[PDB]
């Protein structure tokens, strides 16, 4: 029931931008955090920030500041990204992830994460 | 700061195994709302633990998150070949979250 859906990919130039979304169903949308992580290959995670859905507060990691752009759509309940200036160091995949950040402090549901690919 | 899990660790069906987390400016505490993720085939992610003990609903029994000494653990007990996996764990430090590299666990 609960469900955090995301687009499966995005090809892309170097030095577009892309606008990453995620629609979350089956709660109350404003009671939880949404997270933004990142996922290179045979690395792991790379928190990217959040957004506080209620209050439209963002947090950034000070290396994506100037990269990416966190806000939401209360009415539609769908958070988005935005990156800016794409290079070959944006080439992964992105995920939005819930957080309890009222309740049990969990990272719970996860989107199934969109695939940026640059190309020319 | 720098999270550090072992990269990798091998288990055999019904066994107990730990996985860790540690931090680089020091213990971890409760304070760092320490969190296990799971990653399954084909980018399939799942929290499991969260404020350092709290089992996600849906998550088995044989999964247990507690602070041994200056680390976070995750312990898995009579792992089944199900269980095959990378586990991440993400710390708190209060402007930001930073993830461990993660551990890939084999069943054999």
């Amino acid at each position: 029931q609960v469900q955090l859906q995301q687009p499966g990919a995005e090809l892309v130039k170097p030095g577009a931008s892309v606008k990453l979304s995620c629609k979350a169903s089956g709660y109350t949308f404003t009671s939880y955090w949404m997270h933004w992580v990142k996922q290179r290959p045979g690395r792991g995670l790379e928190w990217i920030g959040r957004i506080d859905p209620n209050s439209g507060g963002t947090k950034y990691n000070e290396k994506f500041k100037s990269k990416a752009t966190l806000t939401v759509d209360k009415p539609s309940s769908t958070a988005y990204m935005q990156l800016s200036s794409l290079t070959s160091e944006d080439s992964a995949v992105y995920y939005c992830a819930r957080y309890d950040y009222y309740g049990s402090s969990y990272f719970d549901y996860w989107g199934q994460g969109t695939t940026v690919t640059v190309s020319s | 700061a720098v999270v550090t899990q072992e990269s990798a660790l091998t288990t055999s069906p019904g066994e107990t195994v730990t996985l860790t987390c540690r931090s680089s400016t020091g213990a971890v505490t409760t304070s760092n709302y320490a969190n296990w993720v799971q990653e399954k085939p084909d980018h399939l992610f799942t929290g499991l633990i969260g404020g350092t003990n709290n089992r996600a609903p849906g998550v088995p029994a044989r999964f247990s998150g507690s602070l041994i000494g200056n680390k976070a653990a995750l312990t898995i007990t009579g792992a089944q070949t199900e269980d095959e996996a990378i586990y991440f764990c993400a710390l708190w430090y209060s402007n930001h979250w930073v993830f461990g590299g993660g551990t890939k666990l084999t069943v054999l």
